């Protein structure tokens, strides 16, 4: 006799988040009603931004074992030896290339606060749209939704490949072919 | 069913059909039949004119087949399953994949399909590119493709005497 | 890996160990995993 | 759904509903709805594997090559019970899939079954409407439409003789494992099965 | 869909418009303008690509020397498989070919003020840029109809000829790919720049 039950977990209480507008709200999904306490919007920010290094990361990781950048040194099909045999000044670099988007993207807005200080500042919304699909107001609800989709089936997949090859100790398509 | 065409005079100008298959069509099953009935007539009578050509002597390809395996259309065999098997296997598989593409086009290019409200075996992209017959009356035109089913229901008949006499020699009269 | 369906059989059959003499009360109790000392130490996790 | 209205009854066991045992007395009328799916697609599966099994055990194989080195005759040498086992992994695994997609997309269409669509009518174009994906239109039942022909009634009669056999091929196909299994409890079989 | 107005609808596919997965409905116009103006330069590069690499498979090449101080005759280059030709070139000739290939996008995305992702977009519009595309006027004698049609031609070529180019490049490493059993050249089908 739920008077507010969560639509993803029926026999609990509706979250906080559920009653929301951000992009997938309805599932309605926290058992343990960490969006009472974190702080809704910045944790949009956090969804998006981890679920965007991880749909990077797992095309990289599955597809760095088939193919390699032309003439590179220390490469190795699998991702853990080869971030160990890569030199370290070109993993330095790419970290440095990071930083400075993180930077430059979040000048003077590091904190819970001084992020979405300003209201228009949406959870997530960084303004990186060369090609320009946000003008279509159509389809944006679809491809915000399909953006938290993937980054989150992202997530589960590139941890997923990363434990795969530490217990087998040889890459995901390998790992994957020797059980069939 | 009579609306199709195919019927003609020889089997008592009706429906030729002991085993009732159209009594069970819808109009569609009906058009999926015309079209196999039609690739398949056309495919028997260029198979058995092959067939005949190749067995009955007269002129063969000019040149080799393959330079590096120096196969000659003279030493195939200049008969039909000993020189198909002579065929190289690539020689093969791009032939199948010539007719495979050629048979996708033919599903997905033409855009009224003969089974969802299209006319049955017409190919649009590849009949007189030309318009060696595009002129003639529409008489002409139909009574022709009442000829087109004859005589290719005949060829049907011939190559599978061919086939028949090839693994049964002593089957068919003749051959 | 025998993938139980596809390359191998969905469920073997079990051992049928036949009916038989009971065991004694000592016997599996000096095996026992809360009563008897080496038992109690074959409980601990391995980890 | 409601344990009425579906058509099942037949002059075998009385025209009256067969419930020996009060199944479905004991239902909210949503799982009789799941129970006609699963009849029916018992029964359908059940003659698929029926006729498929017979032709094993009459040894009618394919030409050849199922696989690159393996012979169909080679892999449904030791009859049709272990023709499964010998069949390749990879199209073991392609034939999973394949089914895997069909009972998904079935699942997918919005009415459903359970959610007041008709119990049994499986989509006849199932991976149509899927935004991303293309399929060559070619309808999952019937492709050739054969059913334009036939009327209200005649199709009803028709699922009433689809019900009867899927059952009666259920009956048979289960009859067919249990004799390999245990021999002699089917004495209707022969050696070859 | 946004894409019916745009000049590309072909007679291979039927008079419909080939976009199976929708990619032209998602976006905006600028959008749309954005992948018209790609697939035109694809169809550019692909074409003067191909161009190329009949050249460099035939072995035609120029009188002359590349550079008068490294020892890279175009008679030396030749020999070597057409990505190698490019591995082969110096570096500074390389850097300046791309010096030139970016001053003349820069240029295109800069003078051509009405942009391809805006209004009045004219998506693969260069002329604009005097004297770049046909100096020599030829297509000046052409009427509405004729520039339409040559249009389309040019989208059809390039078309198949980004197919094509990918096919030669990875047909021999890759085996089996593409059915003809013709020895295409060997190499690699990817280059890094520098
Ligand atoms: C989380 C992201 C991530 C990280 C941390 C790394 C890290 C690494 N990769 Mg890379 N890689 C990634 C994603 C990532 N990769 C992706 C998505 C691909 C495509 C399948 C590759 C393909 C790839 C290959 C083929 C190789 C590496 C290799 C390496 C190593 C050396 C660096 C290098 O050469 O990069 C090369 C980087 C690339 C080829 C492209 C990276 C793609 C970026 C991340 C996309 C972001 C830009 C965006 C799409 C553009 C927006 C356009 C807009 C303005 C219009 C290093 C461990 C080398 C290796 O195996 O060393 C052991 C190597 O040979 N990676
Ligand atoms: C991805 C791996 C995989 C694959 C391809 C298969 C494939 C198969 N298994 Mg399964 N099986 C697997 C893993 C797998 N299994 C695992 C991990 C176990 C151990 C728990 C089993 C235990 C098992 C048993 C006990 C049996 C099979 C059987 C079967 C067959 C029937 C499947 C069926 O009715 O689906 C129906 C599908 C569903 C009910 C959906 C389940 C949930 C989805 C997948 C999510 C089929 C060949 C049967 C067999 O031997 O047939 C000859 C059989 O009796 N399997
Ligand atoms: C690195 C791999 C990868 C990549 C790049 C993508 C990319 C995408 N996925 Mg995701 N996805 C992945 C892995 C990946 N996925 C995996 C492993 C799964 C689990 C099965 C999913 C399951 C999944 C689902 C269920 C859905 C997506 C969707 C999407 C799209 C997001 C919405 C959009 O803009 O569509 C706009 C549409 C397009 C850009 C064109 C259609 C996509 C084409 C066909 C991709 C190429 C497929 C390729 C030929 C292989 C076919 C086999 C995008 C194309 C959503 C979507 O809309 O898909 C259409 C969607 O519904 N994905
Ligand atoms: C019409 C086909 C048919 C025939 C002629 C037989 C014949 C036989 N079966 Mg059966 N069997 C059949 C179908 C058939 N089966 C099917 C479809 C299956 C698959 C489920 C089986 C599964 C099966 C097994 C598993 C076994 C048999 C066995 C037998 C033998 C003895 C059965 C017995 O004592 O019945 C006695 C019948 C009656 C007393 C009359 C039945 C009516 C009463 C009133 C019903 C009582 C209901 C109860 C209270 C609930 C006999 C050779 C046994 C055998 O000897 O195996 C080697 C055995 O173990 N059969
Ligand atoms: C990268 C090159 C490229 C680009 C940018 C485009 C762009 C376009 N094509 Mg396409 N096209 C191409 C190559 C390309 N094409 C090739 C090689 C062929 C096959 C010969 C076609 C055949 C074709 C036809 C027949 C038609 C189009 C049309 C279109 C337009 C509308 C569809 C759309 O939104 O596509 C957007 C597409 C992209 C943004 C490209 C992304 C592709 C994915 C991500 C990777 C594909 C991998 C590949 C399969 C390997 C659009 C301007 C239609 C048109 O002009 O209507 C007026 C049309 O009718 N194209
Ligand atoms: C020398 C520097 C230079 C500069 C400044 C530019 C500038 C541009 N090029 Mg590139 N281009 C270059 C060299 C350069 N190009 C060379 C040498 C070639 C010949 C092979 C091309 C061939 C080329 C094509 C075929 C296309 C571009 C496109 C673009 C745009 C940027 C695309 C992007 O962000 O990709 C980021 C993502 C990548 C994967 C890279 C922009 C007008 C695109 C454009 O204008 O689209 C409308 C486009 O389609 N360029
Ligand atoms: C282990 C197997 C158990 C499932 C595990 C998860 C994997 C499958 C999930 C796909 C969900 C992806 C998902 O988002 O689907 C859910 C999605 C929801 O349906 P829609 O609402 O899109 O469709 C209903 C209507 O909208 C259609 O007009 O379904 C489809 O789009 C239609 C079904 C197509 C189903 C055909 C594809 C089947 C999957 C591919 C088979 C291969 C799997 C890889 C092995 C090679
Ligand atoms: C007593 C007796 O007989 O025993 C027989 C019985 C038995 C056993 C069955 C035997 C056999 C086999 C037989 C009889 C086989 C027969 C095969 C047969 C009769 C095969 C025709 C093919 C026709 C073709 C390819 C036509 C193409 C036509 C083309 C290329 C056209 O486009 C036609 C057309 O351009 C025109 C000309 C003019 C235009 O206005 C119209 C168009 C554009 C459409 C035996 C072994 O022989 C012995
Ligand atoms: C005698 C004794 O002691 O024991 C017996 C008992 C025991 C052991 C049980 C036995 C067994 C096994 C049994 C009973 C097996 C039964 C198997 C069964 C009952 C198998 C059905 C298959 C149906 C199929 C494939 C339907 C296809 C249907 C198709 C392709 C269609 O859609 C047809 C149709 O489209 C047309 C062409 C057009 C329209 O007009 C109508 C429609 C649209 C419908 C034995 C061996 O008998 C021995
Ligand atoms: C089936 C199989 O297995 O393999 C098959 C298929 C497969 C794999 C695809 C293959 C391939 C490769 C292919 C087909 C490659 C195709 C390449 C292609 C299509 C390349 C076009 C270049 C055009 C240019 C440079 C034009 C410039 C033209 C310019 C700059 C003009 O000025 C034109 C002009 O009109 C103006 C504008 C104005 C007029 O006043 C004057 C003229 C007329 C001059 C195979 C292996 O070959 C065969
Ligand atoms: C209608 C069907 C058909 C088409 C549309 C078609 C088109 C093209 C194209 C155009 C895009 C090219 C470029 C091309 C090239 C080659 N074809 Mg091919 N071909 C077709 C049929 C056959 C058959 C039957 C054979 C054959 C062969 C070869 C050889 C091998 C030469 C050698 O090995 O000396 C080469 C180089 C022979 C073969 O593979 O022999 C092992 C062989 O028997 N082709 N072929």
């Amino acid at each position: 006799a739920i008077a507010k039950p969560s639509n993803a977990v029926p026999f609990l209480t509706a979250p906080p988040c559920q009653s929301s507008k951000l992009a997938g709200a309805e599932t309605g999904f926290d058992p343990l009603y960490l969006s009472e306490f974190i702080d809704l919007k910045w944790a949009r920010e956090a969804e998006l931004k981890h679920g965007r290094i991880c749909m990077l990361a797992a095309p990289g990781y599955f597809f760095q074992e088939f193919f390699q950048l032309p003439g590179f040194p220390g490469y190795s099909p699998n991702g853990i030896e080869a971030v160990s045999s890569v030199s370290p000044e070109a993993l330095a670099q790419i970290v440095i290339f990071m930083s400075v988007i993180e930077y430059n993207s979040n000048l003077n807005k590091w904190t819970m606060d001084t992020m979405f200080a300003d209201p228009k500042r949406e959870p997530g919304n960084l303004g990186f749209d060369p090609l320009k699909f946000g003008e279509n107001k159509n389809t944006r609800a679809r491809l915000e939704m399909a953006e938290l989709k993937n980054g989150r089936l992202a997530m589960l997949a590139f941890s997923g490949m990363v434990h795969q090859t530490f217990v087998t100790g040889k890459p995901v398509w390998a790992s994957l072919q020797d059980i069939f | 069913v009579a609306d199709m065409e195919g019927v003609g005079p020889e089997t008592g100008n009706k429906v030729f059909d002991p085993l009732g298959l159209a009594k069970i069509a819808s109009p569609e099953t009906l058009a999926w039949y015309r079209a196999a009935e039609l690739k398949h007539s056309r495919v028997a009578m260029a198979a058995v004119t092959g067939w005949a050509w190749v067995s009955s002597g007269g002129p063969l390809f000019p040149g080799y087949l393959s330079i590096d395996q120096g196969i000659t259309f003279e030493s195939l065999g200049r008969d039909g399953y000993a020189a198909w098997a002579a065929v190289p296997e690539a020689g093969k598989f791009q032939i199948l994949g010539t007719i495979g593409i050629l048979e996708l086009l033919q599903e997905g290019s033409v855009k009224p399909h003969y089974m969802a409200g299209g006319t049955p075996g017409k190919v649009p992209l590849l009949w007189d590119p030309l318009g060696f017959t595009t002129k003639l009356s529409a008489d002409t035109l139909a009574t022709k493709r009442t000829s087109e089913l004859k005589n290719g229901r005949l060829a049907m008949i011939g190559v599978m005497s061919l086939v028949s006499a090839h693994f049964i020699p002593g089957s068919v009269p003749l051959l | 890996m025998t993938i139980p369906g596809v390359n191998a059989p969905g469920l073997v059959p079990a051992t049928k160990k036949s009916v038989g003499p009971k065991p004694e009360w000592d016997s599996f109790r000096d095996t026992s995993h809360f009563w008897s000392s080496e038992g109690i130490m074959n409980s601990v996790p391995k980890v | 759904a409601f344990v009425d209205s579906i058509e099942g009854v037949g002059e075998e066991t009385g025209n009256k509903i067969w419930d020996p045992l009060g199944i479905s007395d004991a239902v909210s009328d949503e799982a009789v709805m799941w129970f006609r799916h699963s009849e029916l697609k018992h029964g359908r599966v059940a003659m698929l594997a029926t006729v498929g099994y017979m032709i094993g055990a009459a040894g009618i194989t394919f030409p050849g090559e199922i696989a690159k080195g393996v012979t169909f005759a080679s892999v449904g040498a030791s009859g049709p019970y272990a023709a499964w086992d010998a069949t390749p992994t990879a199209g073991k695994l392609q034939i999973l899939t394949i089914i895997l997609a069909l009972e998904w997309a079935a699942e997918t269409k919005k009415p459903h079954y359970m959610r007041g669509g008709v119990p049994g009518k499986i989509d006849q174009l199932p991976f149509e409407g899927i935004p991303g994906l293309w399929a060559p239109k070619i309808k999952f039942w019937d492709p050739l439409n054969f059913m334009g022909a036939l009327t209200e009634e005649q199709k009803a009669r028709k699922r009433k003789s689809e019900l009867k056999n899927g059952r009666l091929a259920m009956i048979g196909i289960i009859s067919f494992l249990t004799g390999h299994n245990i021999p002699g409890s089917v004495p209707a079989l022969d050696s070859h099965f | 869909s946004a894409a019916d107005g745009m000049e590309g609808i072909s007679h291979e596919t039927g008079m419909k418009t080939w976009d199976p997965l929708g990619l032209a409905d998602l976006g905006s116009p600028a959008t749309l303008a954005f992948f018209r103006h790609a697939e035109l330069k694809h169809c550019r590069v692909a074409m003067a690509a191909f161009v190329g690499w009949l050249v460099a498979v035939s072995g035609v090449h120029f009188p002359g020397l590349c550079s008068f101080s490294e020892g890279v005759s175009f008679e030396d280059i030749s020999k070597l498989t057409p990505l190698e030709q490019w591995a082969a070139v110096p570096a500074l000739g390389k850097a300046q070919i791309l010096l030139a290939i970016g001053i003349i996008e820069h240029n295109s995305e800069w003078k051509i003020k009405p942009h391809y992702m805006a209004a009045g977009g004219k998506p693969g519009d260069l002329k604009g840029l005097k004297s770049f595309w046909d100096p020599a006027g030829l297509t000046s004698k052409m009427s509405a109809a004729k520039l339409e049609r040559q249009r389309l031609s040019e989208l059809k070529n390039g078309r198949a000829a980004m197919i094509g180019i990918i096919s030669v490049l990875i047909a021999h490493n890759v085996p089996g790919s593409i059915p003809l059993p013709i020895n295409f050249p060997a190499g690699p089908s990817l280059i890094l720049p520098f």
